[PDB]
DNA sequence: CTGGAGAATCCCGGTGCCGAGGCCGCTCAATTGGTCGTAGACAGCTCTAGCACCGCTTAAACGCACGTACGCGCTGTCCCCCGCGTTTTAACCGCCAAGGGGATTACTCCCTAGTCTCCAGGCACGTGTCAGATATATACA
DNA sequence: TGTATATATCTGACACGTGCCTGGAGACTAGGGAGTAATCCCCTTGGCGGTTAAAACGCGGGGGACAGCGCGTACGTGCGTTTAAGCGGTGCTAGAGCTGTCTACGACCAATTGAGCGGCCTCGGCACCGGGATTCTCCAG
């Protein structure tokens, strides 16, 4: 139940950096939905790269390759 | 030009249906498009595990990267079994 | 053919020729264009099935890129495949909003 | 009765956590969520924890892309309120739906 | 009535596939702005019509995202601020 | 001023093609503006292609390469 | 190195040797990657110069990636070049709109 | 890596400024990212003129395609300056 | 309302930690003295393609009446995010073994490019006829 | 006014059909790309075990998006008119393809060598921190 482990007032603080005055309660769960979609895409293709490398231990270079291919390239991790 | 194989498989599937030259160029540019999608992704994929030889496991892995779910299972099915029938010769 | 080795129709030596002179690696295994041309022949098969059935069901006899337009826009997997892709001589699908 | 106004305090703390440079969520439920969702696909997964830290980083950065983008969407709709049509709209405009 | 026949016109231009703008002032506009870099290039006319193809395809896509904005902003009257949101999410 | 060759009734027919009823006069010149920005982009990078190609007749494959770069895939011309 | 031979710092042999070892073309022209790495010391001077200036703007000596974050996002050409790509631990450009203000 | 080169040019520009190793990996990763950006653009544009060889006109073309404006022309001035100075020797 | 009690936050001055910075062999990665068939621009000019003048026409476009249909402002809503404070739970700090997995020893394997031929698969390069374009003739909302 | 339904001939487009040639394989080779056996160590797994900050939870508060109404417009339809785009017909005109052309340019071997690589002190920049100065401000006029 760690999709609930990202807590509701933490999502409210994501509206604090997000700049929201009035927060509908449905936004939390749909945010967990898009979150679930985004994450399961990333680990899905990432574990596809992992199974090509004949591995059992997931490295960060997987999500380097995926987030490169997902157009959200991240730095500072090689 | 890709009129040969698209048009012949078209004669294998839809016998009573016509085609324009415009859509035939759409077929040519389409196979060029996704062809270079796969060649690019696999070309990145071989270096990722320090390999320099473009074999089929990289390709089928790339299919597992690209196609979502159902038609990926169908493409792995008919394509992988097509490779198996290729190995039967 | 090597398609006759495989039981298929896409050209193994010509797609493999595009692999050899597509300039991606120095030495290339020949097993890759078999699965490549196999998958492209399958994707080709369902997209031509949508083509001939889509244009043929609409009281039309020749496939026109209009029917490629509502053929792709009637599909969700092709929407996943051809999202940043524009079809020439296609127009749009008959898509009018309920507000319109 | 040490009270404040109902509303200005949220705006100031908005000014802080917009103004500042830190994440907002925990670490271990995220890490066990990496393990949790990840067990569904292949068994016996061993995880670099700094990869999990990087994925939490890119996660909340993508969340900044989310709530800032759909923030501007709700701003256009004469609203300070986020509605589900903001999210589904803006992600449809992204081409995601 | 102002619009039902126009809705049929919507079904016609959403049914038709060819272009709609006068092609020679369009071509002289292409050459006109093109003189910023070199004057009087040689063109395929169909290439100019193909710039019109992908260009107006982007336009119709902007009418769809602006359209969803008008749905979202509860209106039928598109505004430049609707284009501000649409271009803004597209990053323009 | 062949930007007026992009006629106001054509903008009306494309707006109906998008399903627009009440069309402000504000919309037409804004269409000229943002559209012409896309035009300046296309003539810019396209003339970078052709002038890079040292050729004097701009061919179709040039703007195939250009729209190809713009994430804008078009079929039926290759 | 050929860099100081050309009045550069960025390595000619490593990068040009990667230009053979990257699977792009048959022959690798000599003047191209030195021109390229010269553009790299140009843009490196751009973003590093902005990074030193911004690191001084909070009166600090050592650069944190925050100043990279508001270094790129406050430049027109950098943020236009880097609207899609995210850096780690950089933070967010502070932006108050009219919806917060009365 | 390229941390030492960014270090040297850093001390050419800002001698009185330190740097963190994490930001060093941020911008080293950025340098490598743009390195494959120009490598890919140089690859497709190398395919376009169908040459076996990429020169500073193709690379210069790639930068003048990707980089927005006069600062790119000053990069043409710096690159043409140092390379053209390096040429006849 | 302007104008203050009290937090917000910057600041003024410790400290002490190890992070960046610098210091020390030592290569191994870059650099080059030399060969080696060659890849790409221009010489020359086409012929096709593409711009340009001549000359008639028309839905398109521009101009105009009108009567609309829609953008939005004023007031009203209640409920709902936020304010105050509270209480727990697992997050967090610090700790133990372990065998897995990545690296490291070459090992050891067949494979994947180079060459000539081949020769029919396949690609230049034309006609026709019929779906449809476009009428040709017919009944209804 | 828009729609549907047999009738008719004409077009050109794509299927068909002819002539030329090219494109990828068959066998063979060679040494090396890449799995592999072994296999080791250290580090990540999965927990213990003390700590406490997190977040949830309750209780209201006054005002947010929408709604009702309603004012007050800005434009779509129709319509006259002509007209420049359309058309089309031809004339004028040069631009990339083709053949060559002629030699430079990155492989290619090995030799060199010295810059960074791996690693180890280390200084003071900074990271909380005790405590104060100052501005902002929630609630009073």
């Amino acid at each position: 139940d760690n999709i609930q482990g990202i807590t509701k007032p933490a999502i409210r603080r994501l509206a604090r950096r997000g700049g929201v005055k009035r927060i509908s309660g449905l936004i939390y769960e749909e945010t967990r939905g898009v979150l679930k979609v985004f994450l399961e895409n990333v680990i899905r293709d990432a574990v596809t790269y992992t199974e090509h490398a004949k591995r059992k231990t997931v490295t960060a270079m997987d999500v380097v390759y995926a987030l490169k291919r997902q157009g959200r390239t991240l730095y500072g991790f090689g | 030009s890709y009129a040969i194989y698209v048009y012949k498989v078209l004669k294998q599937v839809h016998p009573d249906t016509g085609i324009s030259s415009k859509a035939m160029s759409i077929m040519n540019s389409f196979v060029n498009d996704v062809f270079e999608r796969i060649a690019g992704e696999a070309s990145r994929l071989a270096h990722y595990n320090k390999r320099s030889t473009i074999t089929s496991r990289e390709i089928q892995t790339a299919v597992r990267l690209l196609l979502p779910g159902e038609l990926a299972k169908h493409a792995v099915s008919e394509g992988t079994k097509a490779v198996t029938k290729y190995t039967s010769a | 053919t090597r398609s006759s080795r495989a039981g298929l129709q896409f050209p193994v030596g010509r797609v493999h020729r595009l692999l050899r002179k597509g300039n991606y690696a120095e030495r290339v295994g020949a097993g890759a264009p078999v699965y490549l041309a196999a998958v492209l022949e399958y994707l080709t098969a369902e997209i031509l099935e949508l083509a001939g059935n889509a244009a043929r069901d609409n009281k039309k006899t020749r496939i026109i890129p209009r029917h490629l337009q509502l053929a792709v826009r009637n599909d969700e997997e092709l929407n996943k495949l051809l999202g940043r892709v524009t079809i020439a001589q296609g127009g749009v699908l008959p898509n009018i909003q309920s507000v319109l | 009765p040490h009270r404040y106004r109902p509303g200005t305090v949220a705006l100031r703390e908005i000014r802080r956590y917009q103004k500042s440079t830190e994440l907002l969520i925990r670490k271990l439920p995220f890490q066990r969520l990496v393990r949790e969702i990840a067990q569904d696909f292949k068994t016996d997964l061993r995880f670099q924890s700094s990869a999990v830290m990087a994925l939490q980083e890119a996660s909340e950065a993508y969340l900044v892309a989310l709530f800032e983008d759909t923030n501007l969407c709700a701003i256009h709709a004469k609203r300070v309120t986020i509605m589900p049509k903001d999210i589904q709209l803006a992600r449809r405009i992204r081409g995601e739906r």
